[PDB]
């Protein structure tokens, strides 16, 4: 029997502001104890200041991120150019996910952007399409490793409204040299876009393993 | 299909300052046997493309099949298909791609590994892996099979970052792939001794070097 | 006496109900080098970044070992313990020879049930000696070995830069820089570098974080 | 099948079911072993093997008292049972059973409870219970560690009548063992 | 086999001439693909003109090989020299009485004064053959017809290494399991002689 | 010429077959209370559910003795393995020491362990019935 | 009645050691204390009840044949081979946590069932589950603290676990110096 | 291969000399340990001077070999003679769209004005290669080596002739499945030309 | 052992009116592959008794050596045991089929089939068969393996009853076996051209032929 | 899952015990596992869930449209058959489902009662009382059981059965929907 998955390993985190969003991903591809790969960006602009990330099997997230591309062009086709929200993409992404029922996508999905009142705003999604609104979430194969990294140095109830993307930027990166020094797999890189009124901007960081 | 019948080994590749380098060896196995000698598994698709593919030898002349069709419907029709309307590494890369995905959603994937490399009209080099499943990714030294375990360090002590790229010379990168397929000659089992080079240089254009041999073995140190 | 088999059957019953590295060895003209990666993981966790997987049957006979660690560690401390009696026995300097017929013997008796996997280096005055060995009772004999997950990417540093002759310094750098591709290239191996030299006539240098 | 054990504050109360075995109607205790003038066993699980280790277990400890000319204490005798029943396993596949060891301790005239299961993890408890599958309901929401000898008998007549209450005609009744300073007693009324 | 156990697909031919024997092999030791060992001495030797190639289980085959040394020591230590026939036999009841434990295989090359050198196979199960010649093997499947149709009794020293250089180049050039150097004893009534060729000699032959 | 031990299983099996543990009330039943094994351990469990290394290990040296006894006999003579057979017997006999397990040093030197561990030296290996000396003089002396 | 499986956390202060273990209120306890060396056992109750027993024994054996207490390593040593001794039927994780009486350095351990000594220079975390109380010790240790403030990270620790995943949950924190130990409870 | 089927476990071999091609095979259809058909002509034709030879399931190479000569019958009627490359093509489509559910090699001989004969082999997987020469079947094993050290390019009709005929008795005689008489196909300018030997004859060599 | 590795063929026995003729062919098959061909399986044991073993090679050559071992202890401390003491065929055999069966009860069998021909003291013809499962017959004609399927209706059209032993000339029976022997080679991938024939007889005492091979092979047909 | 049916000289009773799903509490006064196929001919199910409804809802869909179609009252003759040939039908390729139907109904040509069961291969029996679930109680309908016997005695057998069933029940057995079918029509007994 032919078995059609896989695995990559690699982390993402993403966490939602007062007025920004922020999306992060170690830049490491890695098939099992070898590395394919020093550098390959998860992360991706997917249109109207969205940023999206799909984490697990490397091909399912491509093919996802690919399609909901081609799902926003269309979208901006059919309705004058109309900027899509982050409520609809989500949805979309939903549906998506949910059109492979029986023969599931092996990823977990993380997206981030503003709300229509100018918010924050991070989704989550489960392989097979159910999706929540959440304020920070860690997933791969590092996230009991940078959760409660974040719950000590950060309270969501220095509480989580008040913080500054500067802020949120040094504790995502604290977090990410605490979990590369503890967790094999995680390494060799950092990027990190935020996602604020003025558009998308994308930094890079160099971890522990050159 | 299910497995592979008769198979390919490695195949390696580098970027240096002005293109990319790649190599693989000319064998195919049938089992723990040597079977077939002057196989070719590195395919020049265009004036600067060049695909190397390691695995079942069938999927790789049916590969070789749908790239001699690509280029061959290219052509119509266009006039300028030797002038700016040629085929850039990224379009056979992303068709391949495609290709593989799709036959691993059918349940009926291509046992291969592919490695495209070439060097762009604007002269950026262009280095990419893709596998049966679908998986892609790209790197300044990219190998297949045992390649991936051995030449890969070897590669990556000359071009260890992509800082290190304008700092390597073609002789330093031609000499780092001799020593690795030297290397894999020595400790893989189902190597052949013979294997072919490739060179894609965005001023040189592409050379191709056949019939290639494993040379200055060390094996003195026995009795 | 011996290892016990007492409550195998209830350790069958409860699983049946749900319950439950980089070594390099180089020989050179006057001697022989060992080392190693210092990473220990719990599977994706590193439990410690600087572990010494250095162990010494003699003052001037050292190994390595892989597989079940627990094993590992318990034979070599039974060799060295026989090894350290024969050679107060007969009140001459141990052989590598010697060892190796213990270990092989030792690992023949229990069928591989005892996973241990070892990289064997000495100097006795008959010379310097460098073995393998396997779980099974197997050894072999080779002038360069790698053991380990990260054992590939040593074996071709090793390939691409050994000859017959040489020099202490020469090997030492070969043997680290083996250690050091494993360690980059393997997500198994980590942190520093841990080596010992020995040569004939002279003491076993132990350089512990010889490169961090 | 089932065995309940409740400790009060100056006695143990054991109970147990009457007789069952496969297919077989009979008339007809066969469930719990006099140890010691003041220390009751009760014992559940496969047929065959729990019987030879209660009897073994008897006999080892009327050795020890008539050796001794004394009496052995409870927890002394949990401690046996439990290294006891940890051997018989060490080199053959478990088997399913599961002890309740009441007594009552004259040097410091305490009432004592132990339930061993089949891996021998004894366990020192105000109220046990085995063979059903719950019945810690009322015996958790209803107890007090002051509760007299009548209450306990009392909660162990609720307790049955809830057994009574969704079995079949199988189910003969409940024979009652008592263990106080006095000695050990039989109930028949209750 | 046993699960994870090394296996000895090696090439092992043992040649009878007019002076003596030789037995000869390659030095290739796998893991199913990696080779673990480029350079082996698989040319065991049990008395000083009475020598054994190994297959099968690594382990057995070397212990069995230990025992019959051992016992060859025993035997020299009352009666002398050895002979053939007598490690041969050795080495067949020690296989045959464990062969529903031990995975074993044995050829046995000898020299004496009596026989004039003398070559014994043991495969798998415990029997023993005496052949003029003997191959064994993955690769030897390759050389069956070749060493057939170029066997010739009472060859000269040359001949019967040319024989050996060349089927050995075949069984090492058409199986994976066989390595580079080739490595042969020459057992005569002079003494024991050890030759060894290299890839770069036997490939352009 | 065995390497690993064959032939270690029971051909037959009987209720009688430990004359050591006999009952005295009736002579064709075992004693429960002095095999001092928990009283739930039937004959029947010890052929069935086995480490397949037990029998291995318990039987190793004596086979790698008796090997060594047959080379013997068949390079030296009857005599070698008779008087290697008549001094470990006589070592054996002449030593009784109920209070300790460990062996003597001769019979060390005579199996020439004198300076060899195994996992058996570092691990040699409460009850009411059956572990005095006196135990161990009706077993010693056969009464 | 459950009891199966439990979490012992190690940690290592300026001058001094804290061992913890979980509780299930709704007697027994699986840290034991042998003078001054302090073990955690984690897993089956049986074996827990067992080895304690047996190290009880060979400790008093120790002490009445030596005239003086067992130091943390030669417990640690004794341990792993009693750990090796049932290779074939092995038994759990156990933490072994001291100070020397005579250099005064803390000491803590951690074994695997087949007796694997692991030593470590922050802290052990043993358990079932050991992911997120793993994670909420490595974010809440700091080197070289004092033993109230050793104790406060380690209650910490524990509290944080246990909030996420009870009723009847509680624990057992020993800060153990050169001169005294100190036992306390935590009732979440 | 789908059980109890018929397995064309056989010895096939197909040289190509100055003067054209020669393929040959032996004439043994075994079913385990018992021959069904000992006088088999295993020489498929598939066009006037287009011969092949099958492996694997019989009945899936039969159907693929009626298919390549219903196909090379359509070629003649519209452009005429086929060469042996189209026809090697027409096979290898054949048994590499449907290696799913059919197992069958092919060696395909072939003769034509301007190539002057060529040898094309379609092992299982459906790949091609042309090779001066190929040896298929279970008994080829047996002779590799031997048909390594013994091929010159350009030999003449009686020494591609003896050739074969060593090559094809050593491989009967070192294989089970491989027996009976050695039937050959000469395929030139001259015409094609029908060769049979007899055990008697080779056996003898 | 658990399974054969090298193997026999098959063996061929009958009874004509003063004695017995048996044959089996010289091969041994590393599984698929004819490795050996120098291999005896007839082994002439006594002055005129014959065994042949078909099966598993190491086991045949354990059950030689113990007909060498009985052949010596017979004679052992005998001086006059040559006419007299002359071992019978039904001791050899009654001794081989009490050995397969007690093995066989040990779960540890020997892979062979045995076949034991000879003539009795009286003169009488003496003709029986074992396996490894212990079990033994007895007929006018016996075979083994494929043997058992083609070579035994060739030889029963010759020897069909009791009463038609008498009728059978040597020259017959042995024009029968030969006659099987071809077949067998012409309808077996196993089989071997050569093949060792022995004669048992009364009068003359025993006549043992080998490097024997299949002759008057008919292939013309092929032609067509 | 227990139905039973009892055919008396002038009627058809048909028992059915509560539905109840695993895990769920449930508190609710309707007859779910019982379709009125017509005002003559009733029709009791039980078997896997989900499936056993489709295949009644299905059955009693195609009663009414012939009803509809005819101006006319289909026999309960004509009635089984049909049931068994559509439950034949709908195992034709699939795994069979576990279901048994009990047909009772009041022919007004012949002017009898009649019943029919129908197991999950499709086997259409004619019986005198018949029924399914618990495997006791036939012993009991054997010995208490006559061809003549009134309304009023075949609802006392039914109480028996009834008390029977429940009294080896672990007291989880709730009460019997019970309904006649006669000359009238299909009645309810709320006794």
């Amino acid at each position: 029997q032919f078995n059609p998955y896989g695995d990559n390993g690699g982390t993402i985190l993403g966490i939602a502001g007062e007025d920004f969003a922020v999306l992060a991903g170690d830049t490491r591809n890695i098939t099992d104890y070898s590395i394919n790969s020093r550098y390959e960006p998860k992360v991706f602009d997917c249109g109207d200041n969205i940023v999206m990330s799909a984490n697990g099997f490397a091909a399912d997230g491509d093919a996802l991120v690919k399609r909901f591309k081609n799902s926003v062009k269309w979208y901006h086709f059919d309705h004058n150019d109309k900027k899509l929200s982050i409520n609809s993409a989500a949805r979309n992404i939903q549906h998506l996910l949910y059109g492979k029922r029986f023969f599931p996508y092996y990823v977990h999905t993380i997206i981030a952007g503003l709300d229509e009142d100018g918010k924050g705003a991070v989704y989550s999604f489960d392989p097979v399409g159910s999706y929540e609104r959440e304020q920070c979430r860690a997933g791969g194969a590092a996230a009991s490793l940078i959760m409660p990294f974040l719950d000590n140095q950060v309270n969501f109830k220095k509480p989580l409204k008040y913080l500054s993307v500067e802020e949120v930027i040094k504790l995502v990166r604290d977090s990410f040299t605490s979990a590369t020094e503890r967790h094999i797999q995680v390494g060799d890189g950092l990027e990190i876009l935020i996602v604020t009124k003025d558009g998308v901007r994308k930094e890079f960081y160099e971890l522990k393993r050159d | 299909t299910q497995q592979p019948i008769v198979t390919g080994t490695s195949v390696i590749s580098m970027k240096y300052d002005n293109g990319v380098i790649i190599a693989a060896d000319n064998l195919g196995s049938y089992g723990s046997l040597l079977r077939f000698n002057g196989v070719e598994r590195l395919i020049p698709v265009g004036d600067n493309t060049v695909v190397g593919i390691s695995g079942d030898i069938s999927d790789m002349q049916h590969i070789e099949r749908l790239l001699k069709d690509l280029v061959t419907e290219n052509a119509y029709d266009n006039p300028l298909a030797d002038a700016e309307e040629a085929l850039e590494p990224s379009y056979i890369f992303e068709y391949l791609a495609t290709v593989m995905y799709q036959r691993r959603s059918k349940m009926n994937p291509l046992w291969n590994a592919i490695i495209v490399a070439g060097v762009q009209s604007n002269g950026d080099q262009f280095l990419r892996y893709v596998n049966l499943l679908g998986v892609t990714y790209s790197s300044p030294t990219l190998a297949t099979g045992f390649g991936a375990h051995m030449a890969n360090p070897l590669l990556r002590k000359v071009v260890d970052r992509e800082s290190d790229i304008p700092k390597t010379t073609v002789q330093v990168a031609e000499e780092a792939i001799v020593n690795a397929m030297r290397v894999l000659y020595y400790r893989d089992a189902r190597s052949s001794r013979n294997f072919s080079l490739a060179i894609i240089d965005k001023n040189t254009g592409l050379t191709f070097k056949k019939n290639l041999q494993v040379e200055n073995m060390k094996w003195d140190f026995a009795k | 006496a011996g290892l016990s088999f007492d409550n195998y059957q209830r350790n069958n019953f409860l699983a049946e109900n749900s319950h439950t590295t980089t070594i390099v060895g180089v020989k050179f003209n006057n001697g022989v080098v060992i080392a190693a990666d210092t990473r220990s993981t719990q599977g994706p966790i590193v439990a410690d970044k600087n572990c010494a997987k250095l162990h010494r049957i003699s003052p001037k006979i050292w190994c390595a070992g892989a597989g079940t660690a627990a094993d590992t560690e318990a034979v070599t401390q039974l060799i060295g313990s026989n090894i350290e009696l024969h050679s107060l026995y007969t009140s001459r300097e141990p052989r590598v020879v010697s060892a190796l017929q213990m270990l092989k013997q030792h690992l023949f008796k229990y069928q591989g049930h005892i996973g241990a996997y070892l990289i064997v280096a000495g100097v006795d005055p008959t010379g310097s000696h460098l073995f393998s060995i396997h779980a099974h009772g197997s050894t072999d004999v080779g002038y360069y070995l790698s053991l380990g997950s990260g054992s590939l990417a040593a074996m071709a540093v090793l390939e691409s830069h050994w000859k017959q002759d040489l020099t202490k310094e020469e090997a030492i750098k070969l043997a680290s820089d083996a250690i050091q591709a494993g360690i980059w290239n393997d997500l198994g191996s980590g942190s520093n570098v841990d080596v010992c030299v020995m040569e004939i006539g002279k003491d076993a240098e132990y350089l512990r974080n010889y490169t961090p | 099948d089932i065995i309940l054990g409740i400790r009060v504050q100056d006695s143990v109360i054991l109970a147990s079911s009457k007789a069952v075995t496969r297919g077989i109607s009979v008339l007809k205790d066969d469930k719990t072993r006099q140890l010691s003038p003041h220390t009751l066993m009760s014992f559940a699980g496969e047929a065959g093997d729990t019987v030879q280790f209660a009897e073994y277990i008897q006999a080892n400890i009327q050795l020890y008292s008539i050796r001794e000319d004394y009496e052995l204490s409870p927890q002394a005798v949990s401690s046996f049972v439990r290294q006891e029943l940890a051997k018989s396993i060490r080199s053959r596949r478990p088997y399913q059973v599961n002890v309740l060891i009441g007594g009552y301790d004259k040097k410091k005239n305490k009432p004592e409870l132990y339930q061993i299961d089949y891996l021998g993890t004894k366990v020192e408890l105000p109220y046990g219970a085995h063979g059903y599958s719950y019945t810690f309901f009322l015996l958790d929401h209803h107890y007090r560690p002051d509760m007299t000898t009548e209450e306990g008998l009392d909660l162990l007549k609720l307790c049955v009548q809830e057994l009574e209450k969704r079995m079949p005609m199988d189910f003969k009744g409940v024979i009652v063992k008592i263990v106080d300073k006095d000695g050990i007693r039989q109930v028949d009324d209750f | 086999l046993k699960k994870g156990e090394v296996s000895l697909g090696t090439s092992i031919m043992a040649v009878t001439f007019k002076d003596g024997v030789i037995l000869g092999a390659d030095s290739r030791t796998t893991t199913g693909a990696y080779i673990a060992n480029r350079v082996t001495d698989k040319l065991t030797r049990v008395h000083d003109k009475i020598w054994c190639c190994r297959s099968g289980s690594a382990a057995d085959t070397q212990a069995i090989a230990d025992i019959v040394q051992y016992h060859l020591e025993l035997y020299t230590s009352q009666y002398g020299t050895p002979s053939t026939e007598t490690a041969a036999s050795v080495f067949k009841e020690l296989c045959y009485e464990n062969k529903d434990n031990l995975t074993a295989g044995i050829i046995v090359a000898g020299y004496d004064d009596k026989n004039k050198g003398e070559v014994y196979t043991i495969p798998l199960g415990g029997s023993v053959h005496k052949l003029p010649y003997a191959i064994a093997g993955s690769g030897s499947t390759f050389i069956y017809g070749y060493c057939d149709k170029n066997f010739r009794e009472n060859m000269s020293k040359e001949e019967t290494v040319d024989f050996i250089k060349h089927s050995l180049s075949q069984a090492i050039k058409w199986d994976g399991s066989s390595g580079g150097v080739i490595r042969m004893v020459v057992l005569t009534a002079a003494g024991v002689e050890r030759l060894i060729f290299y890839p770069d000699e036997y490939e352009q032959l | 010429m065995n390497i690993v031990p064959q032939d270690t299983f029971k051909s037959q099996v009987s209720t009688d077959q430990d004359k050591s543990v006999l009952s005295s009330a009736v002579p064709s039943l075992p004693d429960t209370l002095r095999q001092q094994e928990g009283g739930a351990v039937p004959l029947s469990t010890q052929l069935n559910d086995r480490h397949p290394l037990e029998s291995t290990l318990k039987n190793w040296e004596t086979t790698q003795r008796q090997r060594q006894m047959e080379q013997y006999r068949q390079i030296f003579g009857i005599a070698e393995p008779m008087k290697r057979t008549m001094e470990m017997e006589i070592v054996n006999r002449t030593d009784f020491n109920p209070l300790s397990t460990n062996g003597s040093i001769h019979r060390d030197i005579l199996l020439n362990k004198e300076c060899s561990i195994d996992w058996e030296d570092v691990y040699p290996g409460s009850t009411m019935v059956g572990d005095d000396v006196h135990s161990k003089i009706e077993k010693q002396l056969g009464i | 009645s459950s009891i199966n499986g439990g979490i012992v956390v190690a940690m290592t202060g300026k001058d001094c050691v804290a061992i913890a273990c979980d509780l299930r209120l709704g007697k027994f306890e699986k840290i034991f204390h042998y003078g001054h060396v302090f073990l955690g056992i984690t897993g089956l109750a049986t074996d827990v009840t067992t080895l304690n027993e047996m190290f009880r024994y060979k400790t008093n054996l120790y002490k009445l044949k030596e005239e003086r207490a067992i130091e943390p390593e030669t417990f640690t040593q004794l341990v792993s081979s009693s750990l090796y001794e049932r290779r074939f039927g092995p038994y759990v994780g156990p933490v072994v946590a001291g100070i020397n009486s005579k250099s005064g350095k803390p000491f803590i351990a951690g074994f695997d069932l087949i007796g694997c000594i692991d030593e470590a220079k922050d802290f052990i975390v043993s358990g079932t589950a050991s992911d997120q109380l793993f994670g909420m010790c490595e974010s809440l240790y700091e080197p070289n603290l004092e033993p109230e403030d050793l104790f406060e990270t380690i209650s910490q620790a524990l509290l944080n676990a246990a909030d996420r995943d009870l009723s009847g949950w509680g624990a057992v924190v020993y800060i153990i110096k050169k001169d005294e130990v100190v036992k306390r409870y935590l009732k979440m």
